[PDB]
């Protein structure tokens, strides 16, 4: 499947985890920003990797990053 | 069943097979549906419909033609 | 493993085509395989190198094996000006009555096909005259393609594989491949002339049999002992001297008379093997210069270190720029491929202009072919040259280690060296096609005299430097009074000044404002393809639209749509792009050629002087002009024996249209469309009972894109090529 | 604390689409969405047109999950519904995707932990060469 | 007549080579 | 599709239709029939149709009609 | 300067005479007194013209018969090059000039976009003269031409 | 139209749809005829090698021909440009 990071420049907005389609990230808490939180990928199984979540980030530099990797048949979007 | 026809006809023509290319002269594809109802267009003044006295169009006259100058306006 | 490809776990549990597909474009990316070492790299690249040397051996075998046996060589020996050379012959079953008969020429008994490549002035230059000479070298290149594939296997085995120290001690590979590769090679190629090739234009036959008890020189390698090697060039051979027989023969085997053999409009055989004899002694001395196991010579590192101007105006010069190549193999592919680019440009602008092969010139179409080979060739290795480069930015280079050295600056001043190369396009750009379109204006409104016809007088210069006669300017070489004149005075002088003011040879032809014009379109395409290429590489590691472009490598479909979009912001998808320029380039450069020689050859040099400097000339008396007798290859009245190109032109027509659709509509698209068939599959009675053991998908984006420049190529190569040949055979 | 269940809830009302399941669902996986609705109405359907909500519990299955996630991301905005989606396999397992911690993942829960973070964020990750031969990857670190 | 070499090449060879191809694409050690 | 079209429109009419009839009956159209045994073939479609007729327009400089032929290229 | 001047080139007087039996080959249509005549009349008056200048103007003509031109700077062309291309590169540096000046009088304002896509004319109208003494740029050159921070 | 775990295949619709289930319609001996001439090729490998072999040489075999054409027959051949 595709890999996912998150670093700690993320400023717990929350955006990605409402721009996910397919439920890859969640919010955990943290104590590196006045928000208190920071998103995780704990299921970057299920991910497609369209990006809405790197779309989504305000950080200067995107905090939440998608390196397309082995595709499976969850990463093809396949409904077949 | 278009365009491969076409490219059946350019390699037959180049191997130098006239006759086994898809044509009037050979292998002949003639659109009888078409050409049927050509006929029928002649066929309908006077026929079918008696108060027309020529053609709906020239295209369908047969063996009628218009010229205007030197210049051939319209024919079959 | 698991399935293929086993060299990628991760790409064999696909569950998709894509496995095959990927499985196909990665197999020689040794780096990206599963558990490579640096090891198991540098042994599978020694391996192939002798894969591919088998392939080339045995490929130079087959087209011997042909010309021999299906080939007349021994009928065109003896009328070179009227015998066409053949390829091979031609079965091929699906040929209709008619293109059996108009396919068998060159005197064949069947259809055949006529050779183009020029390996028949060659061979017959080289000194091969007959067919039982043409077997013996095809089974000696077959014997060393395999001994090729015999050495490639034993390097794979444990107790033979070269450890990586060894494949990195340049200092003594350059100093055999200068002194050995190089030179001694050279030097026992002028050997082959002086005992056979020479011997053979003058009528004697040199082969194994009596090379021993027979004479290249009647002194016989006394004077070359004694000193007085002058003596080799006592008696060169007459100028009413015919080839390959002793009519006007001499007796000189080193000379350097210069100019053309008057019957061959060909080089010198006594002139090239003095070229040989002279190039091997400075690559003979040349390959002692670096360090080995004998206490002399030089560190590489050690020169590079002290390479380093005061005033520190380039940083740390060249430090660390050593283990920067030596540890990279893709800074020295880059390398490699860039010199090799160029000389084989250099092979085709100096082989139509100084013809070296017995013959040869008087073949058009061969000479137009060749030329237009090599240009492609060339152009590219070129874009690969600049490929690896940014692979090595991207996978090999190190910034710490390469601190403030040239290598580094580069990039640090990345956007100057850029937005240059963006200027000069542009200013080449706005011009060159102002001036095409104002001559155009011009022509359309009647009235050639208002065009802007400016004249390439700096070129012109230079020609007259050279000894051209015309346009006069009194130059060097030119000139009376000239210390240079003087000074190559009755040498190569007199051969040279004779074949520069011959009127029918290529060498240094007249140019005028239509050569102008060319020019800057030539010099437009090689300005906007570097500026593609050297954009690619210096911002292959990031922008400001992504500044972590590393991480990534080299080839990744994008980075989606968010901050603007960013598709082809990969260093792979400006490669992409400036292959689509590079063939602009040398079509412009082949077009140049091919129409200054037609007109040349066909005695009419006002046609292309007159209609070149305006665009719809080109259209009109280049292109639509030579397309008549190809694209009447056949006819709904008859077919010809050009009727092959004008079926591959077609075909190449096609091919290249074929592309667009890969690279106009992309994948979003075509993904929607096969599920639609994935559903169909499954709901259509007796045709479910066979089910796919791949799930059908659509090209990946990047995969797109390479499938597409595969079509646009093929078709930009194969139309040409049928264009080329044909309207040129055609009138010969 | 414990995912749901289920099922022998019924389905809602609809009268077939060529969106529906293939053969992935039966030897590969398929999904399952459930959700409670407060009166009989109508929706979208994600692979077809339309259908009508069935009041009370709903049953829903689904091939892909983002189809799951699509039309119960629309379950909570529009109308207001709770929903939950499962992963069934073709054993007979089941496997409990979303939620998945009590809350949604928008809001912050305590038990959760987290995956795939680097510390040092930025861009200040190392050249490839650095790892080269080294089955890591830069962001891995 | 060794043109008939010709088929060998033209035909034999790759049907055997996809034949081959397709079966060691499609194994699942 | 609509290139194709009005391609087929240019050569029929031409070809089949329009030309030249003098006051003896003889009717001799533009291109003079050779839409039957060349448009069946691409060949002839690049030959006898674009190859034969784009000469008007490349050979219209200092014509009353060089706008057409700065047109053609200006449009490639 | 292998070419032949034209005052003295037989191709180039060919070509003012093959034109003109042209455009009078078309007067013969329209008779006298009419207005093509007098069109065609004056583009013949025009062409004579033409040709008489290039001749007069010392340019060298091509076995063509057309006039090429000498860049390489010698001085009995500089009409041909030299001189119409400074008086380019001193329009092509006022407009430069010009433009520069407006977007530094724009920058450090309110909304400096407002004023790119809605033109301040009294603004422009201010500095469009100063172009006329750009090549006193260089003086700026001497300290304040380019920024320092890159 | 129904839904549970117990029946999966069910669930999903993995349904023997136009199978039919029913006895051979085919008379015997006919059957048994067929059985024991067309049981070499049923082992599958061999039949392989026999359709490759066989297919291969028989293919060959049609090497053999005549109004095929292997003619280019009586026919000055032109020169036919400069020559050759
Ligand atoms: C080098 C490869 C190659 C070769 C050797 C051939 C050879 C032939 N082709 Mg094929 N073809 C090819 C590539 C090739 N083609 C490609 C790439 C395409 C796609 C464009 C085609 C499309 C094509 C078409 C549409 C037709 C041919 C036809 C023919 C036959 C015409 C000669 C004839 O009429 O004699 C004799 C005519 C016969 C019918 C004799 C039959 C030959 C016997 C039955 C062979 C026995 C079957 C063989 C053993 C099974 C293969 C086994 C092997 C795979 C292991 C000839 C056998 C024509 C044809 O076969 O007629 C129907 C024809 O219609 N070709
Ligand atoms: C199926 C093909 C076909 C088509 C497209 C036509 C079309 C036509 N017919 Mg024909 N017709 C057909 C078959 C067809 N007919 C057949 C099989 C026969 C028997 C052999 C006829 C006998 C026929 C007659 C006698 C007449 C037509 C007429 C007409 C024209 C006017 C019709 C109308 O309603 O106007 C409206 C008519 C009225 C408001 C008055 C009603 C009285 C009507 C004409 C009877 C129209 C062009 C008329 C005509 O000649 O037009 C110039 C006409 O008089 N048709
Ligand atoms: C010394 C010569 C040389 C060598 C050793 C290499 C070696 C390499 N290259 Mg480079 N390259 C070269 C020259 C060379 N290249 C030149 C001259 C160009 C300019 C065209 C390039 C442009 C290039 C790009 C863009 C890339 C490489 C890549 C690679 C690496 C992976 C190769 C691979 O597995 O893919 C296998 C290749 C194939 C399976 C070939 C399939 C596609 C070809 C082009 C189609 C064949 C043409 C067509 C079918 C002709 C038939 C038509 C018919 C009608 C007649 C490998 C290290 C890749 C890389 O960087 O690694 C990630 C990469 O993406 N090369
Ligand atoms: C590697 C370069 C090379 C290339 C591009 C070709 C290309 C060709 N060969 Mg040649 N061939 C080669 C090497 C090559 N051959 C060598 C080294 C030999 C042994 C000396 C032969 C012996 C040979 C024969 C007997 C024939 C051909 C024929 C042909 C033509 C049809 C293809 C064929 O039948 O298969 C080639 C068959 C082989 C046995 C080649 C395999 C040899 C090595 C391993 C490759 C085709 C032009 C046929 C022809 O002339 O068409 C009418 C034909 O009858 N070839
Ligand atoms: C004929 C088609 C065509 C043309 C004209 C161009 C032109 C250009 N390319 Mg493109 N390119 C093409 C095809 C073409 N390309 C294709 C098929 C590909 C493969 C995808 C590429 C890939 C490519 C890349 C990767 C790059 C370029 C770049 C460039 C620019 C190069 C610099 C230059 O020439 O300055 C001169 C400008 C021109 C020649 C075009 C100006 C057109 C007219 C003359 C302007 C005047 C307009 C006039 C007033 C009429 C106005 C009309 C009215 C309605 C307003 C230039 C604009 C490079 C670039 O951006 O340069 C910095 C760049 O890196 N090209
Ligand atoms: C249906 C149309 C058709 C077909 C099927 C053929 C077929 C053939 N032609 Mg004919 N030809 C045609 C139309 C056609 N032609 C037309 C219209 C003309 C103009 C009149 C010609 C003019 C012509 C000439 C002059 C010649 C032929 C020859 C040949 C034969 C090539 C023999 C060969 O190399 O083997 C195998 C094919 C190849 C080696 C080339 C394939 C290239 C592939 C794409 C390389 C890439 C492979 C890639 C790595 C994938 C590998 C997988 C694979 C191994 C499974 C072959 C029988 C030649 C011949 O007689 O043989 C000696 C010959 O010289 N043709
Ligand atoms: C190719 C490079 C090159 C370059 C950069 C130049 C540059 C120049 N040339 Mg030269 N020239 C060249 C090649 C070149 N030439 C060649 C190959 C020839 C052979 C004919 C000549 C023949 C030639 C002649 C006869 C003359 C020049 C002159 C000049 C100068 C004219 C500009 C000026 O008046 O001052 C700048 C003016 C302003 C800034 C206002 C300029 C320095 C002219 C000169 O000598 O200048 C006084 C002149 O008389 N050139
Ligand atoms: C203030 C106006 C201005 C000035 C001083 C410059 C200056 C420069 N440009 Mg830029 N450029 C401009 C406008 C300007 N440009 C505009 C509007 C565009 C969009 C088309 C561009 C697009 C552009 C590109 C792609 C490139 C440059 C480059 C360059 C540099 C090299 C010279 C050159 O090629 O320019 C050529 C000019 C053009 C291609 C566009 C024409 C610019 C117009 C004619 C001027 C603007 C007039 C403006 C509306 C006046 C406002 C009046 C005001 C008083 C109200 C030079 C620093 C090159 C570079 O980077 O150098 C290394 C480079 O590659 N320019
Ligand atoms: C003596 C003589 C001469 C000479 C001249 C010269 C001196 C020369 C030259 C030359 C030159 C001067 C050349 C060049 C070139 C080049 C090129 C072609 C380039 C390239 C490149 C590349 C491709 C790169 C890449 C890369 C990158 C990008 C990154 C890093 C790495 C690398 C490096 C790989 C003359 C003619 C005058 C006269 C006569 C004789
Ligand atoms: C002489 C001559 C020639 C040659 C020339 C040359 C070769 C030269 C050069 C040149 C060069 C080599 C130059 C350079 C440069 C540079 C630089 C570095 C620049 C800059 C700039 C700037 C900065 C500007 C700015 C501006 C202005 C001033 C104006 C407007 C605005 C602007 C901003 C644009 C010829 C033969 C052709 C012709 C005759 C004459
Ligand atoms: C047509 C098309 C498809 C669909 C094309 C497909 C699925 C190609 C499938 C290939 C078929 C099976 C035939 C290929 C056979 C070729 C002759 C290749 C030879 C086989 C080997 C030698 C490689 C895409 O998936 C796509 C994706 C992105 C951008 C553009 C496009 C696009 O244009
Ligand atoms: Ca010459």
């Amino acid at each position: 499947s595709h890999s996912v990071k998150i670093y700690d420049t993320c400023i717990g907005c929350t955006q990605c985890v409402r721009a996910c389609p397919t439920d890859v990230l969640e919010m955990i808490p943290w104590g590196g920003c006045k928000a208190k939180q920071i998103a995780s990928a704990p299921r970057t199984e299920d991910c497609v990797g369209c990006k809405r979540c790197e779309s989504a980030c305000p950080t200067d530099f995107l905090s939440v990053r998608v390196y397309l990797w082995h595709e499976t048949t969850r990463s093809m979007g396949l409904a077949y | 069943h278009s365009f491969g026809l076409y490219i059946h006809n350019d390699t037959m023509s180049a191997l130098g097979r006239p006759q086994d290319m898809f044509s009037d002269t050979a292998i002949q594809l003639q659109p009888v549906f078409a050409q049927w109802i050509q006929n029928t267009h002649a066929l309908a003044p006077g026929t079918t419909a008696p108060g027309a006295t020529a053609s709906t169009s020239l295209t369908w006259g047969g063996g009628d033609l218009v010229a205007v100058g030197n210049k051939v306006a319209l024919l079959p | 493993a698991l399935r293929l490809p086993r060299f990628s776990q991760g790409i064999a549990q696909d569950p998709t085509t894509r496995r095959i597909w990927f499985g196909i474009a990665t197999a020689h990316d040794f780096e990206s395989h599963d558990d490579i070492t640096e090891g198991r790299l540098y042994q599978n690249i020694f391996a192939s190198h002798f894969g591919q040397l088998a392939i080339i051996f045995l490929w130079t075998s087959g087209n011997l094996f042909h010309v021999a046996w299906q080939g007349n060589f021994e009928a065109w020996v003896q009328d070179p000006f009227h015998v066409r050379p053949i390829a091979h012959a031609i079965w091929d079953p699906h040929f209709g009555q008619p293109a059996v008969e108009a396919f068998t020429r060159g005197g064949a008994l069947g259809p055949v096909n006529i050779a183009y490549s020029g390996v028949y002035q060659w061979w017959y230059t080289i000194g091969l005259r007959t067919n039982e000479d043409l077997y013996t070298g095809a089974i000696f290149l077959l014997f060393l393609s395999f001994i090729s594939l015999l050495a490639g296997w034993l390097h794979l085995q444990p107790k033979w594989k070269p450890s990586v120290s060894w494949f990195k001690n340049a200092e003594s590979r350059l100093n055999h491949h200068l002194s050995g590769l190089f030179g001694v090679s050279s030097l026992a190629w002028a050997g082959h002339l002086v005992h056979v090739a020479i011997p053979g234009s003058r009528g004697e036959y040199v082969r194994w049999n009596n090379f021993l008890d027979v004479l290249p020189y009647p002194q016989g390698l006394g004077p070359l002992l004694t000193g007085q090697w002058n003596l080799y060039a006592q008696n060169p051979s007459s100028s009413n001297h015919l080839f390959g027989t002793t009519q006007g023969a001499g007796t000189a085997i080193l000379t350097i008379l210069g100019g053309f053999h008057p019957q061959t409009q060909s080089l010198w055989l006594t002139d090239m093997a003095h070229h040989h004899l002279a190039i091997a002694f400075l690559f003979l001395i040349g390959g002692l210069m670096y360090r080995t196991n004998f206490g002399i010579g030089h560190s590489i590192k050690y020169i590079l270190e002290a390479h380093i101007p005061p005033g520190g105006r380039l940083g740390r010069g060249h430090k660390g720029l050593y283990d920067t190549i030596n540890n990279s193999i893709h800074f020295q592919l880059g390398l490699a491929l860039a010199s090799l680019g160029v000389i084989t440009s250099l092979v085709a602008q100096h082989m139509y202009s100084l013809p070296a092969y017995a013959f040869i010139a008087q073949d058009f179409t061969t000479q137009a072919a060749l030329y237009t080979h090599h240009q492609y060739i060339a152009g590219f290795i070129m874009t690969g040259a600049f490929a690896h480069g940014p692979i090595f930015f991207i996978r090999d280079y190190n910034p710490e280690q390469n601190a403030d050295n040239v290598l580094a600056r580069m990039l640090e001043h990345k956007e100057a060296i850029i937005s240059h190369l963006s200027w000069a396009s542009l200013f080449l750009g706005f011009h060159t096609l102002g001036l095409y379109v104002h001559n155009d204006v011009m022509l359309a409104f009647g009235t050639p005299e208002k065009q802007i016809l400016i004249e390439p007088i700096f070129a012109q210069w230079i020609q007259s430097a050279h000894g051209k006669t015309s346009y006069g300017f009194d130059v060097l070489l030119s000139s009376t009074n000239g210390p240079a004149l003087n000074a190559g005075r009755n040498i190569w002088l007199p051969g040279w000044l004779n074949a520069i003011n011959e009127n029918s040879n290529s060498l240094f032809l007249t140019i005028g404002p239509g050569d102008f014009l060319v020019h800057h379109a030539i010099a437009l395409g090689l300005h906007t393809t570097t500026l593609i290429l050297v954009k690619g590489a210096l911002d292959a590691r990031g922008s400001k639209l992504m500044p972590d472009k590393k991480d990534f490598g080299y080839s990744f479909p994008c980075d989606g749509p968010g901050r603007g979009g960013t598709c082809d912001i990969s260093a792979w998808d400006d490669f992409y792009l400036a292959v689509f320029w590079m063939l602009n380039t040398i079509g412009w450069v082949t077009f140049y050629w091919h129409w200054k020689h037609i007109t040349l050859w066909r005695g009419n040099v006002s046609q292309f002087n007159e209609s070149s400097t305006y665009l719809m000339g080109w259209l009109r008396d280049y292109l639509w002009l030579n397309s008549s007798q190809l694209i009447n290859g056949y006819t709904p009245l008859v077919c010809n024996s050009l009727s092959v190109w004008a079926w591959m032109f077609l075909f190449g027509h096609l091919v290249w249209a074929t592309g667009f659709m890969f690279l106009i509509s992309w994948r979003g698209y075509w993904q929607e469309l096969i599920e639609t068939l994935a559903w169909a599959h499954e709901r259509t009675p007796l045709a479910n009972l066979i089910r796919w053991r791949d799930k059908p998908v659509a090209l990946s984006i990047v995969q797109a894109r390479l499938v597409g420049l595969v079509h646009f190529s093929v078709g930009y190569i194969f139309t040409y090529a049928a264009f080329l040949i044909a309207s040129t055979s055609g009138k010969f | 604390t414990p995912p749901e269940l289920d099922p022998n809830t019924p389905s809602p009302i609809f009268g077939g689409s060529t969106g529906g399941l293939l053969r992935k669902a039966q030897v590969e996986e398929f999904y399952v969405i459930t959700w409670e609705s407060p009166k009989e109405q109508i929706f979208e359907m994600p692979t077809g047109g339309a259908a009508i909500m069935r009041e009370g519990p709903n049953l829903l299955k689904l091939a892909r999950k983002e189809q799951c996630l699509a039309l119960g991301t629309r379950l909570r905005s529009k109308y207001k519904i709770k929903y939950q989606f499962y992963r069934v396999f073709p054993s007979g397992e089941v496997q409990y995707l979303h939620p998945k911690d009590g809350v949604y993942p928008e809001k912050v829960n305590p038990g959760r932990q987290g995956v795939g973070v680097n510390f040092r964020s930025i861009g200040k990750n190392v050249s490839p060469i650095e790892v080269k031969f080294t089955g890591k990857q830069p962001y891995d670190l | 007549l060794p043109s008939l070499f010709v088929p060998l090449v033209g035909l034999l060879f790759p049907a055997v080579a996809m034949a081959s191809l397709f079966l060691h694409v499609e194994k699942r050690l | 599709s609509i290139s194709v079209v009005i391609f087929h429109f240019s050569w029929k009419m031409q070809s089949d239709v329009w030309g030249t009839i003098n006051d003896q009956g003889v009717v001799t159209h533009i291109t003079t029939g050779n839409f039957a045994q060349s448009s069946i073939t691409i060949n002839g479609w690049l030959r006898d149709f674009l190859w034969a007729q784009a000469s008007q327009v490349i050979q219209s400089y200092g014509s009353s009609l060089s706008a057409y032929g700065l047109f053609f290229l200006g449009a490639h | 300067s292998g070419l032949t001047p034209c005052k003295e080139s037989k191709q180039f007087a060919k070509r003012e005479k093959q034109s003109i039996k042209k455009l009078e080959s078309s007067l013969k249509i329209y008779a006298a007194d009419s207005a093509p005549a007098l069109a065609i009349n004056a583009t013949i008056e025009k062409t004579k013209r033409r040709f008489d200048n290039y001749a007069k103007q010392g340019l060298l003509c091509g076995a063509d018969g057309l006039p090429h031109l000498i860049v390489s700077g010698d001085q009995r062309h500089w009409g041909e090059f030299i001189t119409p291309g400074i008086l380019f590169l001193y329009i092509a540096g006022w407009i430069g000039w010009v433009g520069r000046s407006y977007l530094i009088a724009i920058r450090d304002e309110k909304k400096p976009t407002q004023k790119e896509i809605i033109i301040d004319v009294p603004l422009a109208s201010r500095l469009v003269f100063r172009g006329f003494s750009w090549p006193i740029a260089a003086y700026r050159e001497l300290l304040n031409g380019e920024l320092v921070a890159k | 139209v129904y839904f549970d775990l117990e029946d999966i295949g069910n669930t999903t619709g993995q349904w023997d749809l136009y199978g039919s289930d029913a006895p051979s319609p085919y008379s015997p001996l006919q059957s048994k005829f067929f059985e024991t001439f067309a049981a070499p090729f049923t082992k599958r490998g061999l039949l392989l090698k026999f359709l490759i072999l066989g297919g291969g040489s028989t293919l060959a075999y049609f090497s053999t021909t005549a109004s095929g054409d292997i003619l280019p027959i009586v026919k000055g051949p032109q020169l036919p440009p400069k020559l050759g």
